């Protein structure tokens, strides 16, 4: 059981580390566009071709400060916007949690490995069909991203903000959550 | 089998990028790299990559899998319903894509194809008179795509059930491993235009 959390730790990591990718390139203005391939390289995490922005990579680990995420902690992607006036306004937060409840039945490794990676396909989705996505690119204004790590405070959003499941996948130490808060 | 039924009221020329937006969306959830077998049996299984697309004629994006192929076979049978679409008129279609595995059973009978999950979008064509009809509807529609492809993901997401993984031998019967860059599920994409239905009970 050492070597499958061990493995399972690093799979949350990365599976962290790669939706800070997603939704940070994803608002970045610009259409993102990869390629597959057959014989592929030994980073290519959960089968998807995602690359690492390195100064998205640096704050990502700074925040999570070489942590991962769990009970009443969880890690958060804040899409915001300056405009000319400079008052600023928070766009989305985006939401990994770990569930208290776990999954002692799913099989590590790769169930839990090949679930994420569906989920990065679902949050791929996700995030260019919410507002926040036509904003970006329709550039006045400007887009900032920012990453913490705790309990998730709503209350930038606004009154009323929506919200978007993008899905959970359930792990023996406890279920991932996927979701993003808007205004 | 698990069913889903999606609806979109869309203008003549939106009808082929609302129904790639669909298509698409579906089989990137509903494919994986391609797997690359040793004699030992394991196998290794590639990358897969993924790929912005600009709808013109709908203010929207979806994210659909690199695959070159894939698109143009969906595009095609995507053309075949808008043709037919015009050809025919009035009392409106609907274009099916449906995941199955293949199942061996004895001589004489050829094998089954077995039906775990079916996607259908009904397709409602509206017509349009001035130039604020095209422009809102293409602002209306791309918000009206932001709901369906938020829905199809939470159906998704449910986790609901998938065919276990094959063998090398058994690959093509869960598999269309007749792509160069992703291995869908097989899948079966069909459509037909129907009648329209009334409604009779309210239920006040």
């Amino acid at each position: 059981n050492s070597q499958d959390r061990k493995d399972l730790d690093k799979f949350i990591k990365f599976f962290a580390l790669k939706t800070v990718q997603v939704i940070v390139q994803a608002r970045l203005g610009e259409k993102i566009c990869t390629r597959s391939s057959s014989s592929p390289t030994g980073s290519d995490w959960f089968n998807l071709a995602i690359k690492d922005i390195p100064e998205v990579t640096h704050e990502a680990k700074k925040a999570l400060a070489g942590q991962l995420p769990a009970v009443g902690r969880s890690m958060c992607v804040e899409i915001s916007l300056k405009t000319s006036e400079g008052d600023s306004m928070e766009l989305e937060i985006w939401c990994l949690e770990m569930n208290e409840k776990c999954d002692k039945e799913i099989k590590v490794s790769y169930t839990v490995y090949n679930r994420l990676s569906l989920l990065l396909k679902s949050l791929l989705a996700i995030t260019r069909v919410t507002p926040a996505y036509r904003l970006s690119r329709k550039q006045e204004y400007v887009i900032l991203y920012r990453i913490y790590f705790g309990e998730v405070q709503l209350s930038g959003l606004g009154e009323g903000f929506q919200t978007v499941r993008v899905g959970t996948v359930g792990t023996p130490v406890g279920t991932i959550t996927l979701s993003c808060a808007y205004r | 089998c698990r069913s889903e039924v999606l609806e979109v009221s869309v203008e003549g020329r939106q009808v082929e990028e609302a129904m790639l937006a669909v298509l698409h969306t579906v089989l990137l959830h509903r494919s994986t790299g391609k797997f690359h077998y040793a004699a030992a049996g394991t196998y290794s299984i590639g990358t897969v990559g993924t790929q912005d697309v600009d709808c013109d004629f709908i203010d929207f994006t979806y994210v659909r899998v690199s695959s070159e192929e894939l698109d143009r076979a969906l595009r095609k049978v995507v053309g075949e319903f808008k043709d037919a679409l015009r050809n025919s008129g009035g009392d409106l279609g609907q274009m099916s894509l449906e995941f199955y595995q293949k199942k061996k059973s004895r001589w004489p009978f050829s094998d089954e194809c077995i039906p775990w999950e079916v996607w259908t979008v009904k397709v409602h064509v509206v017509a349009l008179a001035t130039e604020q009809e095209r422009q809102i509807c293409r602002e209306k529609v791309g918000e009206k795509l932001c709901e369906k492809i938020i829905n199809i993901v939470e159906v998704m997401n449910r986790h609901e059930y998938l065919p276990k993984m094959p063998t090398q031998s058994e690959v093509d019967n869960v598999f269309d491993t007749g792509l160069r860059d992703v291995q869908p599920y097989l899948y079966k994409i069909s459509f037909q235009i129907t009648d329209a239905l009334g409604t009779s009970v309210t239920t006040t």
